[PDB]
């Protein structure tokens, strides 16, 4: 099993920056893909950024360029660097991990609030 | 930028840069010479003129059933042909191993570091202008478009070779002992440091995991009883690390050698069968050796089960997959007067080609139920309620999906199927045609020749432009199959060398191990040499149901 | 209590208990049959009748110099003789390996666990009534009395073969890469997980250690300059773990691949020469490949130095030790048409027999100084003061001690010599005569035949009583030497199979590695195939002083 | 290097792989010799060949052990090879 714990969220003004951290522990060997997702009040959860164990990154159109996802393998931490935070980026940001194999489990964090 | 980016050296010649803008091919022992190892030596010309194509040999092995029946009953002739199969397949595998995802040249790091999957072909260098070297566009096509256009299942296509779900779950269970990707490091790394058939998926990769799984009495493994039947023990009783979703009660957290086997009831079926087989061999060996202690009973039973595994994989599993009318034989003695390296390193491309996602059916049919993926996954109470006997009977009857031919990846597994495409790109795999040449196959000259049809080929040509930049993994799934076969040419001619080398490379096949006293005497030796998928199920499943890897 | 304690099975047959009071021998492929594998098959009778004794072959190889000079100049004949040497020696070594200190029977634990030294003979079971099996007293004689009576040096006995201190420190430096006992677990365990000639004593056993030792420019290793001369870097600059007494200043804590090499200036001599050789090969490769990066420069240089090491060990080191007039040859191609396993596992008995304590002289004679053990140990300022050139000149002139013949262990190393006896007992070694039969040697029938004299023999008879209870390690040091030789029959006939197997078992000798492109081209390939101890010193020691392993 | 700290205990840390033999020594007014090798071979002073026998806990890297026994007891570790280093602890009444 893999445990995920987000941090780094908070209240900022337009144009500010914020680095989200996702600390992972447990069966890290099984995680083929890491991801960041956000859920604004009243709207569906949407993809923000993903990175595979091999380093393939993908971003949503609305965040590409000003958001950056990366993994620190030594610290088992997936970071999401957010810049140029417009008020439309206000949501609960969740960390996600996808396991290898067609049977693989999906893991989700507890979320961290980003109000801008 | 690199002079070797175009892969100029042919016939297993090796490219070396000799400056910023020129290369040199090492044609040593290729049978060829010249700038790119394309001028054949005289003896090479004769051998090439007389060598039949794989498709021609496959035809001979899949026809003339009456002639093969005579051959199968002449032991000297059966041994001569099996020996040639072993030696010719083994010649295609570098052993000791060479490249890996980080080393396109031979290095002591690539040889010594067992955490890497090895590589039959070196990776494309980082500074090459295109993903495949120099050909093709700057970027490969969107793998999501490749997946949806030629890979995803529309209607279920059954395997015309009749592969059933006992076969599908056996392939999954068996290969999960040497395909154990360490994603913490990357898709090119593995946790299976034994690099072969050591049965760590039964006994654990590490000694402390093995000891937690062992009873330390009579050499047996710990077990529990549920409804009068033997099953693997619990995580609570063993403290063994397993992967379970948080809603699984402790009563159903089974502890087995491989930590993901509790996630699919088809794998827990085989995990239970093999655990019963271990304890059964302990009982047999204890009767033969009342003076033996727990440790020797355990170690000898493990060596016997390794032998049973290789025996079953060759004469039942590969036998079915091949479709040959020739009766394959597990016989280590065939290699004793031959040159052969008793060692193996698991190749990344072997892992990649084994992603047989189209095998999976649309539902898992047990008795009269048709379970969906959502219902079947993680639900081991399905196994307990129906029983092990019923699982064997049902999965023997249920047809599996054809792997080649295209458009048979079930939509439920589309995300991991796309991952198999992407992971190949992350590891800088060379193209399909480079791998075809590496295994003595003629390069495909078009997408239509690859698929044998028109519709998927046009789709692929619009996405890839050039057949020489078509990728290995999606090509395996859309390849034109052999007549009424599950696979195309590329799958067999790559998978077979990796497969047989991994089986015979095992140390128990070496002459100093392949003797009766290694397995506790003639009785234990006979358990190996008479093993089969039917006897495995008959001895360990109540009622001794009929089973095979083919539907009847 | 164990019915195999008496070691009843002969000719490499394997003993298996069949009940509490009965056994059966597995004579598979031994060439014999019958209850104890003592009845020879028809063809075995012929081969045994035609086989000459090691002493007969040793005489032929050490005489008729004019004939061998002709033979050495006929390449076809030289190759054929060297091929027979390699193949006949390798036949004596189990590969894949079998037993270790914990497993007297074959098991997956003993095969797969690389932390063990392997065992050419299984340990004596714990329930056997005597240390050697069933023969002898309930306790072996006091190892302190054995040491004092026939092992300790009275007067320094020089090696009649002329082995010098360049040889002695080369032997120590070379073997410290694969004899790396992990005493945290016990004397039967090793930290050299490569089990062979990987040059981890230069590059480090682990990637982390290697990366701290590397400059990461031009493929080179880090270094410092002291008085205009290149030396290994400091611990402070690299942060690698080394073992130094608490009085060594920081500026004298050299950082090298092996953590104990700073404790003796003789080892630091070879560590400096080999570090210079690596960077010298980096310069040559960089001139051949200006397009190469640091990583490939480093890895290719390491493969070249591995080849240089094997070349020197065969054609200089083993050439000197053998005393043969036949010129040995390092040629991996000799094995390409033979059956040979390109793998190696280091044997505990190989480690034990290599405890050549009598080699050490009473003093270390450098220039006009004669340093004691206390003055020489840990004092690397001796190397900086005299310089590398003077070290080579002096140690080429200083004679080393005779290993066989008895009574030549210097009193300064009494404790470690006694530990070599005791550790053999801790690992439950079988007797000397069991090891002689294991390597096709006639068992000794008395202590006088073992020693070739009467005084030491009588001491040994009073202590051991029965020649079949004599221990392997003290026998090696007291054995009758060959005429004017450093060793007796048991040392060579055990040490040669281990040596050659460990040398040719390296993957760089396999056909897919043994090609010019592996080593950066013909320039790099030629560095291996022209290497010698004299060229190593000439290229890396100021002034190019003459050197060899024999005093002139 | 190997650090020894005494405290029925000798806690060891460092280059434990190099220690072929552990030993207990006692010393008011010469130092005298229990020893145990990395393989378990035990030797004892005749005067003390009775009570307190020596033992090592490999998992914890710890070596354990009349008015005539009053002395300062020291822990000792001997390294492998003829070049090996000797390590001594810091060392008290009956
Ligand atoms: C096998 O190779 C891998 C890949 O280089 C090594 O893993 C690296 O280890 C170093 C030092 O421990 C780290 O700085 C890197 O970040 C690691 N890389 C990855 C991708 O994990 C591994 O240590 C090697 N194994 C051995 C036994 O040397
Ligand atoms: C190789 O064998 C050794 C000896 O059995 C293993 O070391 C032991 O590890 C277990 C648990 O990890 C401990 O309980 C023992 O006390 C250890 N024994 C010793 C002597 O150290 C080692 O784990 C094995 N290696 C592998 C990779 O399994
Ligand atoms: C990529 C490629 O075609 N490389 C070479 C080509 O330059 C050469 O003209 C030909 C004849 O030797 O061999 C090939
Ligand atoms: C994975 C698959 C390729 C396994 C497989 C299938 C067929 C064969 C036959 C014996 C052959 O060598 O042609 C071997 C291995
Ligand atoms: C350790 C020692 C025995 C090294 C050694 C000495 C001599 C020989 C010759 C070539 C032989 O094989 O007889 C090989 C190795
Ligand atoms: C699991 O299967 C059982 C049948 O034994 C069924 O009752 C239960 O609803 C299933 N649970 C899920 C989550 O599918
Ligand atoms: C070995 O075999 C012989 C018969 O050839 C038998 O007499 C003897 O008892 C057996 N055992 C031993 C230890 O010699
Ligand atoms: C160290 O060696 C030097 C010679 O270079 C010598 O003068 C000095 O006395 C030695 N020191 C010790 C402590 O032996």
């Amino acid at each position: 099993q893999v445990q995920l714990q987000e941090s780094g969220g908070g209240l900022v003004q337009p144009g500010g920056s914020l680095r989200l951290s996702c600390a992972a522990s447990g069966s890290i060997f099984s995680i083929r893909e890491w991801g960041w997702y956000r859920q604004a009040p009243g709207k569906q959860r949407e993809l923000v950024a993903t990175i595979t164990s091999g380093g393939t990154t993908n971003y949503a159109d609305s965040v590409r360029g000003r958001f950056t996802i990366s993994r620190d393998n030594a610290k088992d931490t997936v970071y999401l660097q957010m810049n140029s935070l417009t008020p439309e980026d206000t949501a609960v940001y969740y960390c996600n991990a996808e396991s290898d194999g067609w049977y693989g489990l999906s893991y989700w964090g507890q979320g961290t609030q980003v109000t801008v | 930028a690199n002079p070797c980016c175009s892969n100029p050296c042919q016939n297993r010649g090796e490219c070396m840069s000799t400056g910023f803008d020129q290369y040199k091919c090492d044609c040593t022992r290729t049978g060829f010479y010249g700038e790119n190892c394309t001028t054949p030596e005289f003896l090479t010309r004769i051998k090439l003129l007389l060598k039949p194509t794989p498709n021609t040999v496959h035809y001979i092995l899949t026809h003339f059933k009456g002639v093969w029946n005579i051959v199968n009953n002449i032991p000297f002739l059966r041994s001569l042909i099996m020996k040639y199969v072993l030696t010719s397949r083994s010649y295609l595998i570098d052993s000791p191993p060479t490249y890996n995802v980080h080393y396109g040249y031979k290095s002591w790091e690539a040889f010594s570091n067992l955490s890497y999957y090895t590589r039959a072909l070196p990776p494309v260098a980082d500074d090459c202008p295109t993903p495949m070297g120099v050909k093709g566009n700057k970027e490969l096509p969107d793998s999501k478009e490749v997946l949806e256009k030629v890979l995803l299942r529309r209607e279920f296509i059954p395997d015309p070779q009749g592969s059933n779900m006992m076969f599908a779950f056996f392939a999954q269970h068996f290969t999960h002992q040497f395909f154990k990707t360490d994603h913490k490091r990357g898709p090119g790394f593995t946790r299976g440091l034994g690099h072969g058939v050591d049965l760590n998926h039964i006994y654990g990769e590490t000694l402390d995991r093995q000891h937690k799984l062992r009873l330390f009495k009579d050499g047996k493994l710990k077990y529990q009883v549920i409804g009068g039947e033997v099953y693997p023990p619990t995580v609570k009783d063993t403290q063994v690390e397993m992967i379970y979703p948080p809603h699984i009660p402790e009563n159903l957290q089974f502890a087995v050698g491989q930590e993901v086997f509790g996630l699919v009831p088809g794998l827990m079926m085989y995990a239970t069968i093999w655990l019963r087989e271990h304890n059964r061999v302990c009982d047999i060996l204890k009767q033969e050796h009342p003076e033996w202690g727990d440790e020797q009973l355990f170690q000898t039973s493990r060596l016997i089960l390794i032998g049973e595994t290789i025996k079953i994989v060759i004469e039942d599993y590969v036998q079915h997959l091949s479709g040959y009318h020739f009766k394959l034989k597990f016989d280590p003695e065939l290699l004793f007067n031959q040159q052969f390296q008793y060692q193996n390193r698991i190749a990344s491309e072997f892992n990649t080609l084994y992603h047989w996602h189209p095998l999976l059916p649309d539902t898992f049919n047990i008795e009269d139920q048709e379970y969906s993926f959502k219902q079947f996954l993680y639900n081991n109470s399905i196994l307990l309620e129906h029983g092990l006997t019923q699982f064997v009977e049902s999965f023997t009857r249920q047809i599996a999906g054809r792997v080649a031919g295209g458009r048979n990846v079930p939509i439920a597994v589309q995300a991991v199927a796309k991952a198999s495409i992407d992971q190949s790109r992350e590891m800088k795999y060379q193209s399909l045609n480079e791998y075809r040449k590496r295994f003595s196959l003629k390069p495909y000259t078009s997408f239509e020749e690859l698929t044998g049809e028109k519709e998927m080929a046009a789709e692929l040509k619009a996405l890839y432009s050039d057949i020489d930049v078509m990728e290995l993994y999606p090509a395996l799934l859309v390849e034109k199959p052999r007549p009424d076969a599950i696979f195309g040419e590329t799958m067999v001619e790559l998978g077979a060398p990796f497969s047989l080398k991994g089986l015979m490379g095992n140390p128990i096949c070496s002459p100093q191990y392949w003797k009766p006293s290694t397995f506790g005497g003639e009785v234990g030796f006979k358990i190996i040499n008479t093993a089969s998928i039917q006897s495995l199920i008959c001895n360990n499943v109540k009622g001794c149901p009929f089973t095979s890897f083919n539907v009847q």
